[PDB]
């Protein structure tokens, strides 16, 4: 009754429920809940060493930026939901006349709607009638199923007559329907239209996200709508995947919380030791608080607020702001954009841009991803002959001469029947066009390649009614009338399909095609005359990598057509098992055939695929390819798409139910005891598996048992694999021996395979769309994986690693001066700086140096990052970011921090460092002296860990220094006369008017960039690495 | 659709790259060391040019003389004059029952120091930078506003209120200030100068705008308990401290960063200090036992840095050493390593 709205449930918030869900999403984390609880402990009186509105202020700013990015992206989400939601819905008026143009929002229980062509269906409907007189309609499932076959949507016979507006005014009835479960091919419904029992089959089940293609209009009785359909109840939440860089951010923040509680234990235990030792000499504090453990608690909180900025607030919001901006920068790339299909390489998951830089086990679909899904009719093993260079395009004119020599050619009626089979027998639907040609609604691309392959020799298939005669368009003659008598459809275990046809002279013949191992067993072929040639030309087609079917025919007499018309007609009334009795019948007549020949359509490899697979294998990646193809054709594919180099090992495994231990254990023996050089044995290793052998291999009894031989090879190809074991391969490799994956597909059988990888990739373009939506990156062609993965993987991984690691450095290098001052004072908890430059440091001045490192830092140029794929191996193994390098950047923070503290202790010795008059540099003048010097060491280290850095980073690395040196007289001159920072009175005159303040800013930052600058010069001239050499090549 | 083809958008931005060839790192170290040697030498010149004097007078009451100018221990005086001191400085104690153990220090200036002279007091081991100590002053109540009870800044909490009265200079800074009163005159003995000082223009210019004379009726307020001794009857309409006029309160309120701090009391800038023997009389009111350490008085001048601190000059020399220590190691390792 009260149904929901028309939006795909990728929703994050609503306008009322924004606050508890978003604040639970941010405050379910650690580095925001920490500052929530320091801001909540900071409200205790006489405990805050800094302020209250400092930490709740910058935590509030971080929450506002997180709600800004989440608000923009969810408004873009709802903008797409308004691109789908606002759709024209002509709805029937019960009171007044014909279907009116309304919006979507007038759809309820049992609504009768008429929706037109070339526009999407609103929701689940039941067909009562359509523009066609039978009530069936033509539609395609762009959003539902992925298979592009236009469904023959049949309707109920007793309701098909209701067409006009006057018809369905006395038409209403209750429809007890199926429960809203997501069984796609199962329905149960009843109907009492005129107090008569009307059952409902799942055939009249136009679903939600379909687009009506070719009628004039369709009717629909809506059952379920909103989030109740069979497309919107199985809407996958797509749970977020924590990358390989942020699990170690989690334990990295655990490391900073460890060093924090070490600083507060050392510090506050020092406060108990000095505050109870120097009790005679600290009677000018009036410490008559008798609770010494109570003052240990209060002072413990003064240090838990005082050091609390060592963990940064504006890292995890800055990381997500950089990594989303890297996701923007990848999507706006000319070299990742294929303009023929016009797909602007969008990145669906912006949080996995880093994951492009550790990938070891790229998985792949062969059908359409590698092979483009364009079925070109290449060759045909015709009359037991082929081109034996390849000249089948020129040999096909000798096939035309084979037909045109009708007085003297034995093969000419046989090739008449050949072109008859690939001009008549199919399941595809013809389609008239505006041009002077015809285009085929291909229910099978093989069949459309056959019929268009006949159309290349002048066999234009004219439209064919399912219960009438048909005609053709022959090149030599004019027109020839054929007949649709009987069809015998294709099945998986049947491995063939046949048809019974009537030539116009009365000769009713059988015509059958299918695979070699079934059609090549029910045959005679005139005492096997054209069978050995058929075998050796199948093996020629299995030596070329072409999709190949076999062709045959036989005869039916009059009595066999009469009695077999009876057994075929009463054999086709079965609704119990439609695929069993019709195939037992459909091979009662498939004995002792006459073989004709074979067909061979090619599925051409795409534009950049072998170069891509070769350069990806040179980058240390173990590329796998998952397909449903057979052995020798896929070995020709991998031999042709650079998976299989010359004289590669090719561990063939074609096992059975319990044949596992022989090839598995004996290839463990030959994988271990046959120990070759293992450097040229490694790069010449492969594995070719049958998916039926792999079906009893992906199981917890024998999983790592297969992983020991699986991980050793360079390119593992799998053959004849059902689409469940794609996802079982992906989960199998991510569960044991946890490396960083990637999975590619372009079909709706790949969604369990793309949604399970460490980073999923879908392919747009051809008839699949479920992959490019349910991915992490949508990609035009497989060639884009090379520059995207190598180039933008190395770029994104290095830049985000030095951005994160630098951010930990800069916060350590500021607030570690707050720790070294605990020894200078009475272990008290005195903030060196004023309260608000604390909150302007990690939010307002040093927020731009991590950004331009995280985005605008070319550590090695892309023109020689893909001319040396070996460089991708150094990002892959786990360089540039660890816990060891993390403590290198922390202890660089301790050395630079203590050199600023100790250096500025010894410069401002007694406070007496002024030459203006006899006045002295107080607490706060020294405080902004160590603050300013710590800024110059921090963007000094930022200026030393950048490379290829001019444009938007000279606005950031010197822009933060000059922006602080301009901000500080403005803030500390204007703002102390506002009762907000009453600690900066005269600090501008006693620092910027000082003689010795700028001297400290000149030399003392250099005195840490000696270790920084000379370590950098040492490890790229005298102890270089690979990329240090390649940066000048 | 098609993304644009600007130089920014396609990661093709114009970029110079710092290459660390030894043709651009060795002139950087030679240039940095060769530009930090004249300024390090120049600032050790302008950090040894000053001629200070520093006499610890903490042990003048128990280590006393009380009858004549006896000699001082060597461990107290740290003089750094240009010329050499002929007669080592003496001191004595006096007690006229009103001064209460005033201390006549007597020092010998060896040559006439020409720069403006400044007399400080150094206090060691006085944590003026405690967390409970740079707070604990009501900012409104030192602005002169008659702030009532319970409207005060609560950071003054132990020195905030008394017997149904408020303390006008509340809190930990205003209480327990350095109340040893220096003599305004360097008394030139044996007829040399009889040298005058001032305690005017001593504090910060912004403290002399922020510290204003009060507006209380002088009967609701009470002095803080340590210098309750100088106001034994309490605050009255006559003896009330004008904070804008006092100008030694507002050098003690401006809290220094460290436990080892100077604080300015006296100076002279319009006349030189001649080369005679001087004495200075220091009324010992402030006990040692309150804080922990020493309390000297300092008679210093100024240089480029403030007084005698060679640490920034030698802190340029460590940089100009380590940019010519590795600027030679990275040239010996540039010639002899590909040798
Ligand atoms: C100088 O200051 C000291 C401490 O700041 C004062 O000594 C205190 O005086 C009061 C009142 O006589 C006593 O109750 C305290 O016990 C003293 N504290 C000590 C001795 O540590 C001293 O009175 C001041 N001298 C003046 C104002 O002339
Ligand atoms: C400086 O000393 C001379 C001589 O003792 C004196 O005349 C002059 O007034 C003093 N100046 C100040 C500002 O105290
Ligand atoms: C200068 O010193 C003499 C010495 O007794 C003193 O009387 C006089 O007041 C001083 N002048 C000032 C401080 O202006």
């Amino acid at each position: 009754f009260g149904y929901s709205d028309n939006h795909i449930s990728t929703t994050k918030y609503n306008f009322a429920t924004f606050l508890p869900k978003f604040l639970f999403q941010e405050f379910s984390k650690y580095a925001n809940l920490f500052f929530l609880c320091t801001s909540a402990i900071q409200q205790v009186p006489h405990v805050s060493p800094t302020n209250r509105y400092t930490t709740i202020g910058t935590l509030l700013v971080v929450l506002i930026v997180s709600a800004m990015k989440e608000c923009i992206e969810d408004i873009k989400r709802a903008n797409s939901d308004k691109e789908l939601n606002n759709s024209t819905a002509e709805i029937f008026s019960e009171a007044h006349d014909d279907f009116v143009e309304k919006r979507w929002i007038d759809i309820r229980v049992g609504d009768i709607i008429r929706v037109k062509s070339e526009e999407p269906i609103p929701a689940d409907t039941i067909i009562l009638s359509s523009s066609e007189p039978e009530g069936l309609c033509y539609i395609e499932t762009a959003n539902l199923d992925g298979e592009t076959n236009l469904k023959i949507k049949q309707s109920r016979v007793e309701t098909a007559k209701f067409i006009d507006v006057k018809t369905l005014k006395n038409m209403n009835g209750k429809v007890v329907s199926e429960q809203p479960n997501s069984s796609l091919y199962t329905y149960e419904g009843t109907m009492t239209l005129n107090d008569r029992q009307i059952p409902l089959s799942p055939d009249q089940m136009i679903l939600r996200g379909a687009t009506l293609r070719n009628t004039a209009w369709i009717f629909g009785l809506v059952i379920f709508t909103g989030h109740e359909t069979k497309l919107l109840r199985n809407a996958t939440a797509t749970p977020i995947k924590r990358t390989a860089v942020e699990k170690i951010i989690n334990r990295q923040i655990i490391a900073l919380f460890t060093v924090l509680i070490v600083l507060i234990l050392i510090s506050s235990i020092g406060n108990v030791i000095m505050s109870t030792a120097d009790a005679k000499h600290l009677s000018y504090l009036y410490l008559e608080g008798t609770n010494k453990a109570g003052l240990f608690f209060k002072d413990f909180l003064t240090f838990w607020i005082l050091f609390s900025n060592l963990v940064p607030i504006s890292l995890f919001v800055t990381v997500e702001l950089i990594k989303y901006y890297q996701a923007f920068m990848i999507g706006s790339d000319l070299d990742l954009y294929y303009e023929k299909t016009d797909t602007p390489t969008v990145v669906r998951t912006s949080s996995l841009v880093e994951e492009l830089g550790q990938i070891e086990y790229i998985f792949s679909d062969k059908t359409g991803t590698l092979t483009r899904n364009i079925m070109e009719f290449k060759s045909c093993s015709i009359a037991g002959h082929c081109y034996i260079g390849i000249e089948v395009g020129y040999r096909k004119f000798d096939d035309l001469k084979k037909k045109l020599n009708d007085p003297s050619d034995e093969d000419s009626p046989i090739i008449n029947d050949f072109l008859t089979l690939l001009a008549t027998c199919h399941t595809v639907i013809p389609e008239f066009q505006s041009d002077g040609s015809i285009k085929y609604q291909a229910a099978s691309p093989d069949e459309g390649a056959l019929v268009q392959g006949g159309a290349d020799l002048g066999y234009k298939f004219i439209i064919r009614k399912p219960n009438s005669v048909t005609v053709l368009l022959e090149e030599t003659g004019e027109e020839k009338e054929y007949q649709l008598l009987n069809i015998c459809e294709f099945n998986s275990t049947r491995k063939r399909m046949s048809a019974i046809f009537r030539f116009p002279d009365g000769s009713i013949k059988l015509f059958c095609k299918g695979a070699d191992t079934v059609i090549l067993e029910r045959l005679d072929d005139e005492a096997n005359q054209y069978v050995e040639a058929t075998m050796r030309h199948l093996e020629d087609y299995a030596s070329e990598g072409l999709r190949t079917l076999c062709l045959a025919m036989r005869d039916i007499s009059e009595g066999e057509y009469e009695e077999w018309n009876s057994i075929y007609n009463e054999a086709a009334t079965t609704l119990d098992n439609r695929a069993e009795k019709l195939d037992e019948a459909a091979n009662l007549i498939e004995k002792n055939l006459i073989l004709i020949g074979a067909t061979a359509i090619e599925d051409k490899l795409q534009d950049g695929v072998p170069e891509t697979i070769h350069t990806l294998q040179e980058a240390g990646i173990k590329i796998w390819v998952l397909t449903g193809d057979r052995q020798e054709t896929a070995i020709n594919i991998g031999m042709s798409c650079r998976l299989l180099s010359e004289d590669m090992n090719l561990l063939i495994i074609n096992e059975e139910t319990r044949d596992d231990t022989e090839r598995n254990l004996l290839e463990k023996i030959n994988a271990l005891n046959e120990h070759q050089l293992s450097t040229h044995d490694m790069n010449t290793l492969a594995l070719v598996i049958d998916g039926k052998s792999l079906g009893f291999a992906l199981e917890p009894e024998l999983e790592d048992y297969l992983l020991t031989v699986a991980k050793l090879c360079k390119a593992v190809i799998c053959c004849r694999v059902s689409p469940l074991q794609k996802a079982l391969v992906v989960k199998m490799v991510k569960r044991k021996s946890s490396s960083l994956l990637l999975a590619i597909g372009d079909g709706a059988n790949d969604v369990s395979m793309i949604q399970a990888a460490h980073v999923g990739v879908g392919i747009s373009g051809m008839e699949g769309m479920q992959a490019a939506r349910s991915a992490d990156i949508a990609v035009g062609q497989f060639k884009f994986l090379k520059k995207l993965l190598l180039v933008h993987g190395s770029w994104s991984y290095q830049r985000i690693s030095v951005a994160i690691l630098y951010s930990f450095y800069k916060n350590t290098a500021l607030y570690m001066t707050q720790f070294w001052y605990v020894f200078a004072n009475a272990f008290s908890g005195q903030s060196i700086m004023e309260s608000w430059t604390m909150s302007f440091y990690n939010l307002f001045f040093t927020v731009w140096p991590p950004f331009v490192i995280g985005v605008f830092d070319q550590f090695v140029s892309s023109r020689l990052l893909e001319r040396y794929p070996q460089l991708y191996k150094l990002g892959q193994k786990g360089q540039f970011f660890s816990v060891y390098i993390f403590w290198g950047w922390i202890i660089n923070g301790f050395f630079h921090s203590a050199i600023v503290f100790i250096g500025t202790i010894l410069i401002y010795r007694y406070g007496f460092a002024l030459n203006m008059h006899g006045e002295l540099a107080d607490h706060w003048s020294w405080g902004v002296t160590v603050y300013t010097t710590s800024v110059i060491i921090v963007l000094g280290k930022a200026a030393l860990v950048t490379n290829q850095w001019t444009k938007f980073t000279l606005i950031a690395i010197p822009g933060s220094l000059l922006f602080w040196l301009i901000f500080f007289p403005i803030y500390a001159s204007i703002f102390p006369h506002a009762n907000i920072s009453r600690e900066y009175y005269g600090v501008v005159k006693h620092t910027y008017g000082s003689g010795v303040f700028w001297l400290t800013l000149i030399v003392l930052p250099i005195f840490a960039l000696v270790r920084d600058f000379l370590w950098k010069y040492y490890k790229r001239m005298y102890e270089p690495e690979t990329y240090h050499v390649i940066q000048e090549m | 659709k098609k993304p644009p083809n600007t130089a920014f958008r396609q990661q093709r931005l114009k970029a110079w790259q710092p290459i660390l060839s030894p043709q651009s790192v060795l002139p950087l170290l030679i240039f940095v060391a060769c530009i930090f040697t004249p300024i390090g030498i120049g600032l050790i010149v302008s950090a040894t040019k000053v001629q200070d004097l520093t006499i610890d007078y903490s042990h003048c009451d128990t280590k006393a003389s009380t009858t004549a100018f006896e000699d001082i221990p060597k461990k107290y005086i740290k003089y750094h004059f240009k010329s050499k001191v002929e007669n080592k400085p003496q001191w004595r104690l006096t007690e006229n029952e009103n001064g209460e153990q005033s201390c006549e220090l007597q020092f010998e200036i060896p040559n006439d120091i020409k720069k403006s002279i400044f007399i400080y007091y150094k206090i060691t081991n006085f944590y003026q930078n405690h967390r409970r100590y740079v707070q604990s002053f009501d900012t409104k109540q030192i602005l002169g506003e008659p702030i009532k009870k319970d409207d005060l800044d609560t950071s003054c909490s132990p020195i905030r209120s008394r017997e149904d009265k408020i303390i006008y200079p509340c809190g930990l800074i205003a209480n327990s200030m350095f109340n040893d009163t220096f003599s305004q005159v360097l008394s030139g003995i044996d007829d040399t100068e009889d040298y005058n000082l001032t305690n005017k223009h001593i504090s910060w210019s912004i403290d002399r705008h922020r510290f204003k004379t009060t507006k209380y009726n002088a009967s609701d307020i009470v002095p803080p308990p340590n210098w309750m001794k100088k106001y034994p009857d309490g605050y009255t309409d006559e003896n009330l401290p004008d904070i804008h006029t006092w100008e030694e309160f507002q050098v003690w309120m401006r809290t220094a960063a460290f436990p080892k701090f100077y604080k300015l009391t006296l100076k002279n800038e319009s006349a030189s200090l001649p080369k005679g023997k001087y004495q200075m009389n220091i009324e010992l009111n402030y006990p040692i036992s309150l804080f922990g350490g020493t309390k000297s008085f300092v008679l210093t001048t100024n240089g480029a840095i403030g007084g005698r601190n060679m640490s920034l000059g030698v802190l340029y020399l460590i940089v100009a050493g380590l940019c010519a220590l590795f600027g030679i190691i990275f040239l010996v390792k540039l010639i002899f390593q590909p040798r």
